RNA sequence: CCUCCGCAUAAGCCUGCGUCAGAUACUGACAAUUAACAGCCCAAUAUCUACAAUCAACCAACAAGUCAUUAUUACCCUCACUGUCAACCCAACACAGGCAUGCUCAUAAGGAAAGGUUAAAAAAAGUAAAAGGAACUCGGCAAAUCUUACCCCGCCUGUUUACCAAAAACAUCACCUCUAGCAUCACCAGUAUUAGAGGCACCGCCUUGGCUCCACGAGGGUUCAGCUGUCUCUUACUUUUAACCAGUGAAAUUGACCUGCCCGUGAAGAGGCGGGCAUAACACAGCAAGACGAGAAGACCCUAUGGAGCUUUAAUUUAUUAAUGCAAACAGUAACCUGCAUUAAAAAUUUCGGUUGGGGCGACCUCGGAGCAGAACCCAACCUCCGAGCAGUACAUGCUAAGACUUCACCAGUCAAAGCGAACCUCAAUUGAUCCA
RNA sequence: GCUAAACCUAGCCCCAAACCCCCACCUUACUACCAAACCUUAGCCAAACCAUUUACCAAAAUAAAGUAUAGGCGAUAGAAAUUGACUGGCGCAAUAGAUAUAGUACCGCAAGGGAAAGAUGAAAAAACCAAGCAUAAUAUAGCAAGGACUAACCCCUAUACCUUCUGCAUAAUGAAUUAACUAGAAAUAACUUUGCAAGGAGAGCCAAAGCUAAGACCCCCGAAACCAGACGAGCUACCUAAGAACAGCUAAAAGAGCACACCCGUCUAUGUAGCAAAAUAGUGGGAAGAUUUAUAGGUAGAGGCGACAAACCUA
């Protein structure tokens, strides 16, 4: 037989029937949407069409990406996009040649990090794009928060973003007090990045802990009939003193 | 010599070698397992 | 030649046969001498001129050849200027 | 393999403990040594190679006195139980110190370089230049590592401003620290080297089988 | 009259000769192995344990060894659960095989070699044998009676191809050479008298050794002596088999068969074809000349642009490891990780043309002149002979275009009037496509 | 006249529609109760070898178009912009349709492989023929018949079939025989026949009589292999852990002598579809050790393991 809907499609399917239905909207836009990273193992076209040679007709050009892989490692710190290229290579740059395998690496360095909104020194395993990055993006502080979610690429990084986030949404008491003037400060300058609690809360989980914090929201020790039950009595009992 | 009997019983060894939990153990013998259940087997282990 | 693709279902050109011979549409196909440009110095005036020359090919190679295209290079083409548009037709060809 | 190194004792025990033969195989279970299996069986003696480490809360230089000299089955040389202080310990004994002998355990680094006898252990300092020494460590307190099997003594060359080379064995010179502890003589079990194996039975006691395919390649 | 049998535990089976009923140890029903034997254990923190065993006493070693608790804290509630049968398990089988430990040393336990005859052959096993005593034979193999010496090899005891090889091979003490100066998952809880790797073969004397050299061997040969059915040369009996009666009852094999001999013939070795001859029909027992008997899509030989190895000084690669160099990421002062190159190692992929009076060896592989092939064209050879892989002269050695030839296909090759432009090619083969560059 | 033979519905297949599912049990599963997932597929295969390359598989109608494009520029590969997208059966009917009466029985240590078969009828509270035989053995002579004949034989003629071969009666292959099942799949272009016709066609195409539609044409079984992922060390090789056995005599701690138990397998004989997919019977070698052996554990496939025999790793 077949099936009534097809395979890919099963998925959304699970994520509009179940607790996954209960996960709140703006949770489950993200994970629809998913889009596309940035450019950083290839070089990008940066025209919709090109007269290629050969024959001077413009011929449309997309670029196509390189299949990234990236280890748990790297979830663990924080690599700008930047992974592993498994792939293969020719001998001698000559494709009339042996055909062989390659894994192109990056480098990894342990760097210590000041974020001015969780006022925390961490160290983590980056290497010289999210230093750059860093750079043009003026602070730890903004890569996190400006970077979207795909181009970040760490499930640590999005633990930065969600705290951070919540940090600005409740507008903590972050240092200490005495210095409110130095906390007003960091939130006028991270102002811009403001968000409700209720979606700061789900900025950055993946499904399993969405789906883990929804029933934990509504697990609810069950109500006692005999309250319920005592409830309807005297409603009923005051509706017939009324009348 | 004579050559028939390489079967030498012993339950330890049957349950230690091929048994559910050694099954379960491995990711491998949990899909042994598996596929003894779709193809409906009526023991799915030792 | 590939008469059932695995993608359409369809039948394949030989590129081969596309970048060497001419098809006319009446079915004549029309080569280049294999030889035509190499040792010049040591070919003869008029085997340079045999050589030079635009040949019909062979009742069988011209049916090989169909056969090794599909029937859009066996259509009627109308371009601009070109030198072949008069013989892309055959003229008195009694019998 | 489900293997666990069998040395997993933690305090310094001085009863032998059960030792556990390997096969010459790794923990992946695979040989990785060949020609390995099946001795006599034996146990280990814990031998403290630290000669001069100064019992609980206690001062410097102290003495031992030698109870017995004994067979090791694990190494080469014999081992020494000494007593000294509320504690008794193996140590790998030099040559003729029989039982009822007294050492001593120094770090004093005397200027002139002491008069002693074959048994005891001073620092290199002490000792005097061209002097017979055993049991020798490289960096100070380690312990030592070097010339201490059976019947082997490596030589003290030269003493330099705050190091001294050791002749060892192999005729081999190696740069030490002044301060760190040696001890003077060779090591027991001499003409040990001139014992006649015999029978391949006792090479199969010693615990090397005949092995081929010693080359997985 | 028999038996390394029997009984028990272990392991393994899982009700598998208990009673009854029924049909032709099968089927069903009903029963049964009762814990005292055995199993299922341990509240811990710190800590204590140098001393073997062997009648363990002298005494003897080397290969150096298994049996062991204490101070305190908490803990009296007590005996559950499970195994317990048998003629049994692993070998497809009610299988001459495999099967650990205790005890009995011929059993106190357990079993039955003959269905009934007869007494042929051939076959199996046994016993006896005149005279002779290895004449047998590859060889004293087997039997019979026990023994001697010499060589060859390997020093020895050991190990090996489960299921054709037990050896001269492998291992082994001994010796040499090479690599390694060190700590915690091997080597190693080790340290140059140590560890890892390779090789030779003990030993006395001397410096690819050599000469001696003792003991040992189901090794390989040789001699003497005996002994004997090995033999001259076979025989007699007994047991199994056998044959016949009774019960049960296979397998390979098979185109169909109404299935003779001789000579000839013929895909060259005929029951069946030609010419002769023979010739009523059916069992049973033997035999082994034929059915190119059966078995197993010949392992020998060749073939396949079939497969797999094996080694390399075959081709292609270093993706992986290594040790360099260069950057990259730190400290500075007037090491480890990543990227790119290199040379090594281990590899990894892949292939190993053709003709051939089998294949291999040797020789050849394209083109041209002559002969075979005498008079249009053609015409083979691991047939008979001779040559070429260019050389000259100028550089019309331009450009075009009717019509033809063609090496037996195509590709390629050859001639050529006229016309335009001009001075006014020689040549026996004298060579090479496409894609690339 | 025995053995049989016959049968029809148990179900199944392809579509459409519609998105579907008390106790015990990861310890030795089915046992009341104690201190860690995430990493390019490779290769067979085509290139008539093979070494770059070699379709798709990893959701995408019709056409553009097998076009641009790629490519030992070769086998082959190949777009996009743009463009019109209510249940049924010329299915099976018990060797078929599902493997299915069942993932059972059985086989294997395991992963795994994997069956067979039933037909009285409304109610059972009721007929004939495959092969093989039998009824009924045979009578000279011969591919088993044919011509015939008064008549079965007698007479004359007469080298089974298939396949492979230059040539087979061949002493070349296959085949006891019966029943059932078991092997020609399609395009380019032609031709034939209609429709319409300088146009055809229910657009995206062709057209210097064409175009549209149909009809005709392309087998079955069989390696050794290769790669990936599992499963295997209850046999065997080696190792680890905690055990055990080794009479007697001689000898007096020795890889000691003779010799049982046990371990092995030298010679012969039997056996060969066997008692046995390596046994039996006598003969023999070791039998206090580099021994044998029970139990548990470990090493896993270009891997292990090896006192090297290409040995062993479940006949
Ligand atoms: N035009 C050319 C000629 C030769 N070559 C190169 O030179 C080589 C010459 O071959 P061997 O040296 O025989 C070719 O294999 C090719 O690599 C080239 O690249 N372009
Ligand atoms: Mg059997
Ligand atoms: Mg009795
Ligand atoms: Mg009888
Ligand atoms: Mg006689
Ligand atoms: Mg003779
Ligand atoms: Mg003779
Ligand atoms: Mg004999
Ligand atoms: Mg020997
Ligand atoms: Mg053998
Ligand atoms: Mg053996
Ligand atoms: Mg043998
Ligand atoms: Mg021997
Ligand atoms: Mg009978
Ligand atoms: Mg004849
Ligand atoms: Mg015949
Ligand atoms: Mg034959
Ligand atoms: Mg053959
Ligand atoms: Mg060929
Ligand atoms: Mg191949
Ligand atoms: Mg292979
Ligand atoms: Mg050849
Ligand atoms: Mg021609
Ligand atoms: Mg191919
Ligand atoms: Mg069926
Ligand atoms: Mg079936
Ligand atoms: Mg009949
Ligand atoms: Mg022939
Ligand atoms: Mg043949
Ligand atoms: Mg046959
Ligand atoms: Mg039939
Ligand atoms: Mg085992
Ligand atoms: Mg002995
Ligand atoms: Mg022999
Ligand atoms: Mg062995
Ligand atoms: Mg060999
Ligand atoms: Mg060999």
């Amino acid at each position: 037989p077949l099936h009534k809907y097809p395979v890919w499609l099963w998925k959304r399917l699970q994520l509009r029937e179940g607790i996954c239905s209960r996960l709140p909207g703006h949770y489950l836009r993200s994970l629809e949407e998913e889009r596309t990273p940035t450019p950083v193992h290839y070089r990008p076209h940066g025209a919709k069409f090109k007269i290629n040679p050969k024959n001077g007709q413009r011929e449309r050009v997309e670029d196509v990406p390189i299949p990234i892989y990236f280890p748990p490692e790297s979830q663990r710190g924080l690599w700008g996009g930047e992974g592993w290229i498994l792939g293969q290579i020719y001998a001698n740059n000559d494709k009339l040649s042996k055909r062989l395998k390659k894994v192109w690496k990056p480098q990894l360095f342990e760097r210590e990090f000041y974020s001015e909104i969780l006022d925390k020194k961490f160290t983590v395993t980056v290497t010289m794009r999210t230093l750059d990055l860093i750079d043009e993006a003026y602070g730890l502080d903004f890569y996190i928060l400006k970077a979207s979610g795909e181009d970040l690429c760490s499930k640590f990084g999005m633990d930065l973003k969600r705290g951070m986030l919540l940090r600005l949404a409740r507008q903590d008491p972050q240092l200490h007090p005495e210095d409110p003037e130095r906390r007003a400060a960091i939130y006028d300058k991270y102002k811009e990045f403001a968000i409700p609690e209720e979606e700061a809360e789900w900025v950055g989980l993946t499904l399993e802990e969405a789906i883990e914090k929804q029933r934990l929201l509504e697990e609810k020790d069950p109500v006692p009939l005999f309250k319920i039950y005592v409830a309807e009595l005297i409603q009923q009992l005051q509706q017939q003193a009324l009348s | 010599k004579a050559r028939g009997n390489e079967y030498q019983p012993s339950n330890i060894k049957r349950k230690n070698k091929h048994g559910w939990v050694r099954r379960l153990s491995t990711p491998a013998g949990v899909q042994v397992i598996l596929r003894r259940m779709l193809k409906g087997r009526k023991s799915l282990s030792h | 030649l590939t008469y059932f693709s695995a993608r359409k279902g369809k039948r394949k050109t030989v590129k081969a046969v596309i970048d060497r011979f001419l098809r006319l549409h009446c079915g004549l196909w029309v080569r280049r001498k294999a030889g035509y440009k190499k040792k010049l110095w040591k070919k003869t005036p008029a085997r340079k001129k045999r050589l030079r020359e635009f040949v019909f090919c062979n009742k069988t190679q011209s049916k090989l050849l169909d056969k090794m295209t599909t029937s859009f290079w066996k259509r009627r083409n109308w371009y601009v200027d070109d030198p072949y548009q008069k013989y892309h037709d055959r003229t008195n060809l009694k019998v | 393999a489900n293997f666990v190194s069998w040395k997993s004792r933690t305090k310094y025990t001085i009863t032998p403990v059960k030792m556990r033969k390997s096969g010459g195989r790794d923990h992946t279970g695979r040989i990785r040594v060949h020609g390995i299996g099946g001795g006599h069986k034996q146990r280990y003696r814990m031998i403290d190679f630290l000669r001069f480490r100064p019992e609980e809360t206690k001062s410097g230089p102290f003495e031992e006195k030698v109870i017995q000299v004994r067979y090791d089955p694990c190494r080469s040389a014999d081992i020494a139980l000494v007593a000294g202080g509320s504690r008794k310990r193996w140590i790998i004994a030099t040559e003729n110190m029989q039982a009822g002998d007294t050492i001593l355990n120094s770090n004093h680094i005397g200027r002139m370089a002491v008069a002693a006898r074959e048994g005891d252990a001073h620092p290199l300092g002490a000792l005097p230049v061209g002097t017979l020494i055993n049991n020798v460590e490289s960096e100070p307190g380690r312990g030592a590592q070097y010339i201490r099997a059976a019947g082997t003594c490596g030589v003290l060359l030269r003493k330099v401003n705050g190091t001294a080379i050791i002749q060892l064995p192999s005729k081999r010179q190696m740069q030490v620290l002044e301060t760190c502890v040696a001890t003077v003589g060779r090591v027991s079990n001499v003409d040990h080297n001139k014992r006649v194996i015999g029978k391949a039975g006792r090479n199969r006691w010693l615990g090397k089988r005949p092995n081929s395919g010693r080359w997985h390649r």
